[PDB]
């Protein structure tokens, strides 16, 4: 069953099948958001995102749609706002806690687990509900690049290619190919490239609807491992080479 | 139907996602009389209908100023309104003591958005019901943000939260290219704001009473206009 | 059966006796569908869990059911790995402040005694559901010899000679008691962990039956130095060596 | 909208509170007369089993302090605990303050503490409405108040509650002449008498007369039966 | 959310809905028995496994809560578990701290149905589902065998089987008990008594008993210093309870 | 709950 | 001939199963008449149509709203369906419409038989109505070729217990009795009042609150696959009408993903 | 399309479709089974009474407690729950004095209605973000009428909405409707308080259940000199005996 | 807070929360229905429309600008006992009837009663109908008429207006001349409640069917919605 009444009006409760349905309702809730993407480069991650713009009273280079929870991390949502913004600002927290106490920047792999931690424990007791957003993360550290994401459940593995939103299926088609393609490792100027190409293809689904593309990129090499977004020519380059498709 | 049963609180999920008791909360807005923002380089403008409750009473206080350098405007319920208001005065207050330096907008937006997160998730609360727009002027600029009680603020050059603010947007959509381009007339910026508010008005059109505007900017510190004040732009 | 009263949201007793809110949590842990074997040497304890991945897009070094929860002790997880993660952090802190208050590493024994005792607390507290995990400590006690104990949902503690979780346990757990039966002995008394792994997975392959290369399971073996995972080139030689049998 | 406290009615009334005041009226009678210059508090007393120990128990109208009694009715094991904590107050306040308490000021702490335990849903309210009566302390205007499980109090001439309240309430209404109450004590205790006899169907022995006079002077009767006798001859 | 409305409720007919179901569940558990002889006390049940791979040495169902009382179960186990965990250190605490010898069966009972009872009457936590049969041995009032049940009532039995077999083995003890018994014939009862309601292998390995008997010095751990006395609750081994049961 | 988390968060 | 009469119980399962199979097979079904709507709270509302494609089942271009209560007719199946969109005005009532409502109708058309399809909330088991609680539905029957057996000297004894057994419930069904829920009353008044019914049925489920569409798909499912009543499978499309698409809301476009 | 039960009705954490939050609407259906209260502000005064509404002959009607004093400068009346309105009066009475202690001024009507909003305000989170305190929105509806030496003569309407509107006249509890209609059509600005009392009076009289009697309705003003007073029995008598010759014939 | 009730389960909700008649809930009896008297000495074709509305919404005849008066009342009674009645209000060439709705102390039956005797009675004089009313289920004000339905699937109508349209559409005297006006509302029967905006357009609207002048019309009728009224509420002064 897709619903199971009964067990499904509260958290914390198992169904007869093992399932805990409110994390269900909550990752059918991620699909409502806007696709987003991030590609796990050779040195580097690459995120990208479809921010529809929803009407011209937004100014646009201020209204950000990726969020740095670190200087060294990428963070990008998709579903609720209010639980999406609120778990950016609680990484960012901890990011700032841990590089207060170590003197060094958080490595990857310890801000995820304590960020699954953080939206696990909504799963437990009864009075919260659990986040509504399956978070795209990562950055470089000492180890290299890492990419994550965690889904409402507060699970997260790490991928070399990772996609959530709306037009979710067709670019983690697009995503599997390009990863098919390229076995060896994108090179952090090719895989912008292919970001911008994923994210027009995923862009079909709502072609009705104007767009802005957001592309921010960390590299070891290229950014000294530091997370900037895309603007000027290389942004110009990588639509140029999306505009063929 | 369906959604009877999963709108009981805002704890609960419905099976297609949606979390009810929050969309509510941000359709309590449309209770509430319409307020318009626009913005301009130069300065920044508030336009708030102002309602009554009877013919014998004084007219609601749309518009509060938490600083010299900046206001807000709001519309939705009451209770919630009094609560955000005192909030940002009150950290408008320590910012300016405790750290001897004003409340930047842009810091100040996200520092609400903040606190009216946390109660779209715990039992017991409920989400505030009251969406109002954050004015001033700082160092980075001119600033307008709309806050909704979801948690979303959002920047933009000029909006209108209400009853009936459709048409008061639509015409700031219809007029974005010529608004923002004022920079510098306080009067021109006042009047453009006027004509969009009064756009959502079905019937009780402006008067000094029921009208009030603000401003901030360059040289003006946040100013509330009302009464014989507002009688030159109506 | 399906619960009927409150006991479908809260742990209480049914009337027929049983609490409906831990049965149904135990049919949480065949919810990620791996299946774990662990056996005993003569000095040394090694666990191995088939890795399914299955996506293509999914890093695979990051897929672990298997933690190191102190220098001796290590668990293999089945079930979600949301509620993995949070057993494998209380029983690592739970280790430490043992370590810490009585001077001496806290034995694998007790370890999971205080966590079914914890997860008791699940089964009888009202608002707290239990956690939903099965969780099989391994170690090379200093004094007990190499000991495997497993812990479920329900708070019940049993220390195995030879262990079998997930869907196919049956099949797994009915060859080790062949095994064990034709052998008349209560440990594998293979001298090297080298040996013991390769019998593990021969045994794990005849089991399920469905061969299987290197990127298909996680290792896990405890040494009376420490309990160390096994990586991806050490599977590789395991898996020739018993080719090679 | 009747399962908790916290909950109006559409109509504006909280049904909890009126289901708590319909428990009162489930206990036995209790009515207060002020006359001129004395309080009478009477009693109706269920009759006891043959097997009761008559000479310890019961005793409906307690005292609070040297010069204020607390009648009740509705659920006796509530009232044994409201009379404790308004005894409590009157010494505390004798304590903290010189002057004891004012039996306003006593009933305005009874009522506060059966309205303080409707404010969450997490306690039963006390099911009982009190009959506080007596003197201001050197004074000598007779005093009288009720509270209500909802918190509510107010002063009286002449009150009833409990069981069949309405039968002798109408009665006192046609009977008690507030603009020249009773002034002979007797007479107080006559028209009291009265009074219950129109809902207790057994002789004085079902009836508790007790008279609060001023300058800390209390007496419970234990000799109506003469008053008793007066009334039904002339009846 | 100050409170938590009592999960213990009193049905239309008089009985607690939660006591009755935690017997009902009691009454599924594995059996358990316990008889009082004139020189001992002997307590004895089945050890439920999943697989034979199950260790059964850790498969303890019985277990001591002073030097001189054991105590056994019969239904949730992590609740008889957590119930002996807080029993020891009641044991300690409130007597042996302050009057500095242990307590006495019947306190250390009455101590272990407080625990349990609070249980029956809170609002967020569910009764125990588990019925213990305390034996154990007094220098004043001798040796006693108390069962507990959910509910916390306690009584003193000469003899006594709870779980799935409870009312073939208490009838049976019923027949076959005598006020003449000794420990070593009160064994032997139990092992005829927990036969008859017991499946598959049946032997050292899969039945646990204990005996609250005379001391034993040499479990005492030190000599010297005699008034200290030796333990009286001894586990028996499994080849021991092997050569009684060969008989 | 997040109260809990806020007084731990500085 | 036959009927089916969904009653009002918890999640509306009967009356969800009833449109499932209304706007399923919405080709061979039409409208026939509305019932005496007196005894409901009373209802208006526009016409529904099945989701997708077929044609609306009110053919007469006459109406234009429906009424509380409504009968469908299906010249193929020869099968009669009540609709019923609100409670009844009081339990007490629950006599009234059987005796002035209902067997009218069934005297009306010469209903040879009647299906009353219920839903038993779990909690309401009290006098031990379940049993076999693993089973989640229940098939209850009534023939009146019995009549010598029960009902002749049942009338003369009628025992006042709080259960009654009359139905003969088949076996694998979660329950054998009948408690002082609804369909006493329904049993009652059609045995202790029509020429032409013969028998009843009595199609129940245990439920639970919620979004019951899937859940009454099942219920659906499950009385299709007994032999109730000759029906297609209909398993080949299962078509909801298109009022359910408002079930959640009428707008979902606002700026909060 | 089936008719259910609504849930939205219970609870002052739940919105319903519309965003309208009931529990707090049906506190201000309590207000309407409460005596009526008016208020009447003008340029020399302001002018408050109350039906006492007493339920029995036998209750002294003389000690009813509709009218209450917080300042020397400041009063209010009362409708609704009483339960509430005692621990209201407190708070306000606590807010004046403490203001009056720690500033050495009287404290201004304006801020003590915003204090005593705030504390109606407490069912959900406070003003100041105060936890919330109360269960339920307090039932009780109070005007509140006093004088500032800047501000003046001004009449507030303390709703448990957590809101307030400076009303040139207003009247709350039973009848509310007809009371408020005839305010419209009588206020003026030229109103002197001499003619504001007799207003009131003639405004409970026309929705009054029973004959205007001075034992059964009772009036209060504000003045600069007089502050804060209640009529007396024979000062009521005499207002409602000229009331009777004057607006008769 | 920390944590949510265990009794806090929000069911059943299939069964409405309606006045049973009688406490009696297990009889085993065809139980008695509301008797209804309607007026007679109506001279009923003086009259050539009439509305039927709800008390909810009398605001929208104020007395002063159209001289309501009474020409009696409908009286039921219900004896197992109950009874209630509510007068025939009237205006130059108009009837009025109001409803005086309320769930707790009246049940439907009594509705579905007095709905059926009016319709009945107005059947052979056949005046044009105007029933206005509410529903909590419609997005928008509706205007309704026989011949035309702009009710979309969702949304329907319930309680006195309900039962006053079922017999204008179905049972005896169906096919009656009507026009139907419904505006958007929450809360239960007999104490809806109903947004500012949603009063001022019917308002606007209802003024032009009766033939008022719009300007005196609005201001006599927004004096009685705002000053005070059971369907502004807290609206008043719970909204900025």
């Amino acid at each position: 069953t897709s619903i199971g009444t009964g067990y499904d009006l509260s958290n914390s409760v198992f169904s007869p099948d093992g399932r805990n349905f409110q994390v269900e309702y909550a990752v059918k809730a991620v699909e409502n958001g806007t696709t987003s993407i991030g590609i796990k480069c050779n040195d580097g991650v690459v995120f990208a995102v479809e921010k529809l713009i929803t009407s011209k009273l937004l100014v646009p280079q201020k209204n950000v749609k990726i969020q740095v929870v670190d200087r060294h991390i990428g963070c990008v949502y998709s579903g609720l706002i209010p639980d999406g913004r609120h778990l950016v600002n609680r990484g960012r927290e901890e990011a700032a806690s841990f590089k207060k106490l170590y003197k060094t920047p958080i490595p990857i792999p310890a801000f995820a687990d304590r960020l699954g931690q953080y939206v696990q424990a909504h799963t437990l007791y009864n009075s919260v509900r659990p986040f509504g957003v399956s978070t795209i993360f990562g950055g470089v550290d000492k180890n290299g690049a890492h990419l994550y994401m965690l889904e409402p459940s507060g699970s997260y593995w790490g991928y070399k290619g990772a996609a959530t939103g709306k037009g979710r299926q067709s670019a983690k088609a697009e995503l599997e190919k390009l990863v098919d393609h390229h076995p060896e490792g994108l090179s952090a100027r090719e895989a912008v490239k292919q970001a911008a190409k994923i994210i027009y293809l995923a862009h079909e689904d709502n072609k009705e609807k104007d767009f802005e593309l957001e592309i921010s990129w960390c590299s070891l090499s290229e950014t000294n491992g530091l997370h900037k977004f895309v603007k000027g020519d290389l942004l110009q380059e990588a639509i140029d080479f999306a505009q063929k498709e | 139907m369906f959604r009877n049963n999963y709108d009981g609180d805002t704890v609960t999920f419905s099976p297609t996602g949606r979390l009810f008791q929050v969309e509510y909360a941000l359709e309590a807005i449309k209770q509430g009389s319409v307020t318009v923002g626009l913005r301009s380089n130069t300065h920044a403008v508030l336009v708030a209908l102002k309602r009554n409750a009877d013919e014998l009473s004084s007219y609601q206080k749309k518009i509060i100023k938490c600083d010299e350098h900046m206001g807000l405007s709001l519309a939705g319920l009451a209770p919630d309104a009094r609560v955000l208001s005192n909030y940002l005065r009150q950290q408008c207050n320590y910012s300016s003591l405790v750290f001897n330096r004003k409340l930047a907008v842009e810091r100040a937006g996200h520092l609400l958005c903040d606190k009216a997160q946390k109660n779209t998730q715990s039992y017991g609360g409920r989400p505030y019901g009251v969406g109002l727009l954050i004015i001033g002027y700082d160092k980075s600029g001119a600033h307008l943000l709309e806050f909704q009680p979801s948690g979303n603020v959002t920047e933009l050059y000029g909006t209108a939260i209400g009853a009936r603010s459709q048409g008061a947007k639509t015409y700031l959509e219809r007029t974005l290219d010529t608004f923002i381009k004022i920079d510098g007339n306080p009067d021109e910026l006042i009047k453009a704001g006027v004509e969009a508010i009064s756009q959502s008005l079905r019937d009780e059109s402006l008067t000094v009473d029921n009208l009030s505007i603000a401003i901030v900017g360059k040289d003006t510190p946040f100013t509330i206009y009302d009464g014989e004040a507002v009688a030159k732009y109506i | 059966a399906s619960a009927a009263g409150y006991d479908r949201h809260i742990t209480i007793f049914s009337p027929e006796g049983r609490l409906y809110q831990v049965e149904y949590a135990f049919k949480a842990t065949n919810q990620t569908n791996i299946n774990s074997l662990a056996v005993r040497g003569k000095d040394c304890t090694v666990v191995i869990s088939q890795k399914k991945v299955p996506d293509k897009l999914l890093d695979p070094t990051t897929v672990s059911y298997i933690f190191c929860i102190s220098r001796t002790i290590g668990m293999v997880v089945n079930g979600p790995i949301p509620d993995a993660r949070n057993a494998a952090l209380r029983a690592k802190a739970e280790a430490a402040e043992f370590r810490y208050k009585y001077g001496y590493d806290m034995p694998c024994d007790v370890l999971a005694k205080r966590m079914a005792n914890l997860s008791q607390i699940y089964t009888q507290r009202a608002y707290m559901r239990p956690l939903g995990v099965i969780l099989t400590f391994v170690s090379v006690d200093e004094e007990l010899g190499p000991s495997i104990y497993k812990t479920d949902p329900a708070g019940y503690y049993v220390g195995y000679k030879a262990t079998a979780t997930g869907p196919k346990q049956q099949e797994i757990t009915t060859n080790l008691e062949n095994h064990f039966k034709k052998s008349k002995i209560d440990h594998i008394n293979e001298e090297s962990w080298e040996k013991v792994v390769e019998f593990a997975i021969t045994h794990m392959i005849d089991a399920l039956g469905t061969e299987f290369s290197k990127n298909d399971l996680e290792v896990g073996v405890a040494t009376k130095d420490k309990f160390f995972t096994l990586s991806a080139e050490n599977i590789e030689e395991r898996l020739v060596a018993i080719a090679e049998q | 909208y009747d399962r908790a406290l916290s909950i109006f009615s559409p109509d504006g009334h909280i049904f909890q509170v009126e289901y708590a005041l319909e428990a009162v009226k489930r206990g036995t009678c209790a009515v207060g007369v002020k006359g001129k210059n004395c309080v009478v508090l009477g009693c109706e007393r269920r009759s006891t089993l043959k097997l009761q120990d008559t000479r310890i128990t019961p005793s409906k109208v307690s005292k609070i302090d040297s010069h204020v009694v607390l009648s009740f009715s509705g659920l006796n094991a509530d009232s044994r605990i409201l009379i404790e904590k308004a005894r409590v107050e009157a010494q505390s306040h004798r304590l903290t303050l010189e002057d004891p308490v004012t039996v306003e000021y006593l009933t305005r702490y009874v009522a506060g503490v059966q309205q303080r335990y409707t404010q969450s849903g997490g306690v039963r309210p006390f099911g009982v409405s009190t009959l506080i009566a007596g003197f201001d302390p050197r004074d000598d205007e007779p005093k009288l108040y009720q509270t209500e499980p909802s918190g509510i109090y107010s002063s009286w001439s002449a009150q009833t509650i409990g069981r069949n309240s309405k039968t002798v309430r109408e009665f006192l209404e046609k009977n008690y002449d507030r603009k020249e109450p009773p002034a002979t004590v007797e007479e107080c205790v006559k028209l009291t008498v009265r009074s219950l006899l129109e809902v207790v169907q057994t002789g004085a022995k079902n009836i508790e007369i007790t008279v609060v006079k001023p300058d800390s002077d209390i007496v419970a009767l234990s000799s109506e039966e003469i008053n008793q006798y007066v009334t039904q001859i002339e009846q | 959310d100050r409170y938590s409305f009592s999960l213990t409720t009193f049905s239309p007919s008089g009985k607690l809905g939660q006591i009755d179901y935690a017997l009902t569940a009691v009454k599924q558990g594995v059996t358990s028995l316990g008889i009082k002889a004139t020189n001992g006390v002997v307590i004895a049940t089945e050890k439920k496994s999943s697989s034979p791979l199950a260790m059964s040495e850790t498969l303890s169902k019985v277990s001591l809560l002073t030097p001189d009382i054991g105590a056994v179960y019969s239904g949730m186990g992590p609740d008889y578990r957590v119930l002996v965990d807080k029993s020891r250190k009641v044991a300690h605490t409130s007597y042996k701290r302050i009057y500095g010898e242990y307590p006495p069966t019947k306190l250390l009972v009455s101590e272990v149905a407080k625990i349990m009872q609070e249980a029956t009457q809170s609002g967020g936590v569910r009764p125990f589902g588990v019925s213990l049969l305390i034996a154990g041995h007094d220098e004043f009032n001798g040796f006693s065998l108390y069962q507990v049940d959910p509910s916390g009532s306690y009584f003193p039995w000469k003899a006594t089987a709870i779980g799935k077999g409870s009312v073939a083995a208490k009838t049976f003890l019923e027949k076959r008990w005598n006020d003449e018994l000794e420990l070593e014939d009160a064994i032997h009862i139990a092992l005829l008594t927990l036969k008859e309601s017991v499946e598959g292998e049946f032997n050292g390995d899969t039945i646990e008993l204990a005996i609250i008997g005379d001391e034993n010095p040499d479990l005492l751990g030190y000599t010297g210093i005699p008034t200290d006395k030796g333990p009286r609750f001894r586990k028996l081994t499994s080849q021991e309870i092997n050569d009684r049961l060969e008989a | 709950m997040q109260a809990i988390a806020d007084s731990f968060s500085v | 001939s036959c009927l089916v009469l969904p009653l009002v119980s918890v999640g509306n399962i009967p009356q969800l199963s009833i449109d499932w199979l209304l706007n399923s097979q919405a080709n061979e079904w039409e409208y026939l008449e509305a019932l005496d709507s007196k005894y409901l709270v009373e209802f208006v509302g526009p016409l529904d149509r099945p989701e997708d494609g077929s044609d609306s089942l009110y053919k007469d271009a006459d109406m234009k709203y429906s009424s509380a209560l409504e009968v469908f007719y299906n010249k193929k199946r020869g099968l009669f369906a009540i609709q019923q969109r609100t409670p009844l005005v009081s339990v007490n009532y629950l006599n009234n419409f059987i005796v002035e409502i209902i067997l009218p109708f069934l005297s009306k058309y010469n209903i040879s038989e009647i299906c009353i399809w219920d839903s038993l909330y779990a909690m309401e088991d009290e006098n031990g109505v379940i049993v076999r609680p693993q089973e989640v539905y229940s098939l209850g029957e009534f023939y009146f070729d019995d009549e010598a057996e029960l009902l002749s000297n049942l009338h003369l004894n009628d025992q006042e217990s709080m259960v009654n057994n009359w139905l003969h419930f088949t076996p694998t069904s979660f329950q054998d009795k009948i408690s002082v829920d609804q369909p006493i009353f329904k049993i009652l008044f059609q045995i202790l009042n029509p020429k032409a019914l013969r028998s009843i049925k009595y199609c129940s489920c245990l439920a639970n609150e919620g979004d019951n569409s899937l859940d009454s798909q099942q219920f659906l499912q499950w009385i299709i696959s007994q032999k109730v009543i000759k029906n297609a499978p209909p398993i080949v499309k299962f078509v909801r009408p298109i009022s359910w698409q408002g079930a959640y809301g009428m707008a979902d476009a606002r700026d909060k993903f | 399309m089936f008719l259910t039960r609504s849930e939205y009705d219970r609870g002052v954490s739940t919105f319903s479709p519309e965003g309208r939050l009931f529990q707090v609407e049906y506190s201000l259906e309590a207000i309407k089974l409460g005596s009526t209260a008016i208020g009447i502000a003008t340029k020399e005064g302001v002018v408050l009474g109350v039906e006492k509404r007493a339920t029995s002959p036998l209750l002294e009607s003389d000690s009813i407690e509709k009218i209450v004093e917080i300042d020397r400068h400041i009063g209010c009346a009362m409708s609704g729950l009483t339960a509430d309105a005692r621990s209201m009066i407190e708070h306000a009475r606590t807010a004046a004095v403490t203001h009056n202690l720690y500033y050495d001024e009287d404290i201004n009507v304006e801020s003590l209605t915003q204090s005593v909003c705030d504390l109606a305000l407490r069912f959900g989170e406070g003003a100041s973000g105060e936890e919330r305190l109360m269960s339920r929105p307090f039932g009780v509806a109070l005007l509140i009428a006093g004088h500032d030496a800047d501000d003046g003569y001004q009449l507030f309407h303390a709703e448990p909405s957590g809101t307030f509107y400076r009303y040139n006249a207003k009247a709350i509890g039973s009848g509310s409707e007809g009371a408020q209609a005839e305010l419209l059509n009588e206020w003026h600005s030229s109103l002197t308080l001499k003619e504001a009392e007799l207003l009131v009076l003639k405004i409970l009289k026309q929705v009054m259940e029973e004959k205007l009697d001075e034992n059964n309705a009772q009036l209060s003003c504000i003045t600069k000199q007089d502050g804060f007073k209640i009529y007396d029995n024979e000062k009521t008598a005499e207002l409602i005996k000229e009331l009777k010759e004057k607006e008769a014939a | 807070m920390l944590f949510k009730q265990w009794n806090d389960l929000p069911e059943p909700k299939h069964l409405l929360d309606l006045p049973e008649i009688s406490k009696n809930l297990q009889s085993l009896e065809v139980c008695p229905v509301p008797k209804v008297e309607f007026p007679q000495d109506l001279d009923v074709p003086q009259y050539s429309t009439a509305v039927i509305t709800t008390k909810i919404m009398n605001p929208l005849f104020p007395k002063n600008l159209l001289q309501l008066t009474s020409i009696g009342e409908i009286k039921t009674t219900l004896t197992v006992v109950y009874g209630f009645s509510f007068p025939i209000y009237s205006f130059g060439k108009t009837l009025l009837f109001s409803m005086e709705e309320n769930f707790i102390s009246i049940s439907p039956i009594f509705g579905n009663m007095i709905s059926r005797s009016i319709i009945s009675q107005l059947a052979q004089f056949s005046p044009d109908i105007i029933v206005i009313g509410t529903s909590d289920k419609i997005a928008s004000m509706k205007v309704m008429t026989e011949n035309e339905c702009t009710l979309q699937p969702p949304e329907f109508i319930t309680g006195f207006i309900g039962s006053v349209l079922t017999q204008l559409i179905v049972g005896p005297s169906k096919g009656l001349k009507f026009k139907c006006l419904v505006a958007p509302s929450e809360g239960p029967n007999g104490f809806e409640k109903l947004s500012l905006s949603d009063m001022g357009s019917l308002v606007d609207l209802c003024g032009q069917w009766l033939g008022f002048e719009p300007s005196r019309y609005s201001e006599e009728c927004y004096r009685l919605w705002r000053c005070d009224s059971a369907a502004i509420g807290a609206q008043s002064g719970l909204y900025i």
